[PDB]
């Protein structure tokens, strides 16, 4: 019975409470405008509760509170991402930083990638809804190619300096590349920003659209045969699924990174409930 | 070039509400960030609501307006809306609608909104 362990126990259970609430927001076909808003609240609550836990874990380290051998056996179940015969104080510190780096440099990375790509695909879906106003039938089908390319080109522009990672500032090539491999070379692309690098959104799906439109020819508005229209729309709809699957990929990488962080808490919570 | 035209103004009593509407015609409506402005007699122009291009997820309002106005956009029909609830006398002004993207800016003539 120690106040620091009790306050830690309760803070960790409040984390597992937020983790579950975030798993709900992440399992929905549509990540609406509100979905990102909810994801932000839970993330900010996790961040400040992890900060409180660290401050509590710090107390336990400097005071060298014992971690019984019956409890050190449970820290083996901690995910290998946590990086867990060492001193009592060194192990409490080896946790406060573990739980803190699992959030800043691991969990929150997937969070921003999701939001960055969610915003991008949200704005693209607006181009999708506005296609009704750029396609007129007469078979015959008139297409406002210029208006559509301008829309897609300004989508690329609006997100050139909004990378999947990092959220702020830059990182090293070996750091941008190491995260590119985890997210996917098809969803992102390392890019130079000022002196360092980032993991920018990969806009190849939109680039492919612009190439297909340039191939339709014409000098502005283009009238297609019925077969030439179903052909274009098929490739334009296939690129839509590519981005929709790219986003589903990030969501799973995020919810899985949450399940890991959650088990790092489940293990920790059971490690203090004993000691 | 984009042509803007606002409609829906008029006289209301304090606590009343309006449905301000701006219809656009011309360029690519979807790429422009929209924003409603107002200028009361004598006083200086003011930004009241703003919405970004495309889906329009990002919106912020002036402190004197939050919770009462709401800005939305219809890319399909190419119109910008500003529903105004619980209107106060200080909300009296000519409300203009702005389409903006980098240095590109387009304006409608604006509607009068009087609350008394």
């Amino acid at each position: 019975p120690v106040s620091s362990l009790t306050m830690l126990n309760d803070t960790l259970h409040n984390i597992r409470t937020t983790n579950q609430a975030l798993k709900k927001e992440l399992s929905q076909k549509t990540l609406t405008k509100t979905s990102l808003e909810e994801i932000a609240l839970h993330s900010s609550q996790i961040s400040m509760d992890v900060n409180k836990s660290a401050q509590l874990l710090d107390i336990l380290s400097r005071n060298e509170y014992p971690i019984n051998k019956d409890a050190r056996e449970l820290l083996h179940s901690a995910p290998k991402e946590a990086e867990l015969m060492i001193s009592h104080r060194e192990l409490w510190a080896k946790i406060a930083n573990s739980i803190n780096d699992i959030n800043e440099q691991y969990l929150k990375v997937y969070e921003h990638a999701v939001s960055s790509y969610t915003q991008m695909y949200q704005d693209f879906s607006a181009v999708l809804s506005s296609l009704a106003g750029w396609i007129s039938p007469g078979n015959s089908v008139k297409l406002q190619v210029n208006s559509l390319k301008k829309a897609l080109e300004e989508l690329k522009e609006k997100y050139k300096d909004k990378p999947l990672y990092p959220a702020n500032n830059t990182v090293s090539q070996e750091q941008a590349n190491k995260w590119l491999t985890e997210l996917g070379g098809t969803i992102g692309k390392v890019s130079q920003k000022n002196g360092g690098y980032v993991v920018s959104i990969n806009m190849t799906p939109i680039d492919n659209m612009l190439k297909s439109l340039d191939n339709l020819g014409g000098n502005g508005e283009v009238v297609l045969d019925n077969a030439k229209y179903q052909a274009w729309n098929a490739g334009f709809s296939a690129e839509d699924e590519t981005m929709k699957n790219n986003l589903q990929t990030l969501v799973q990488k995020y919810s899985n990174a949450n399940s890991i962080f959650d088990n790092l808490v489940k293990v920790l919570s059971s490690t203090i409930s004993s000691s | 070039q984009v042509q803007l035209a606002e409609s829906g103004g008029g006289l209301v009593q304090p606590g009343g509400s309006l449905r301000l509407s701006c219809s656009a015609s011309g360029g690519v409506f979807i790429i422009y960030n929209m924003g409603w402005y107002r200028q009361a007699p004598g006083k200086q122009r003011e930004l009241v609501a703003s919405i970004d291009s495309y889906s329009g997820s990002i919106t912020n309002y002036a402190d004197s307006v939050k919770g009462r106005f709401t800005i939305s956009r219809d890319n399909v029909e190419k119109r910008v809306y500003l529903e105004m609830n619980n209107l106060k006398p200080e909300d009296t002004a000519v409300y203009y609608c702005n389409a903006n993207l980098r240095t590109n800016n387009y304006w409608g003539q604006g509607t009068q909104v009087t609350v008394s």
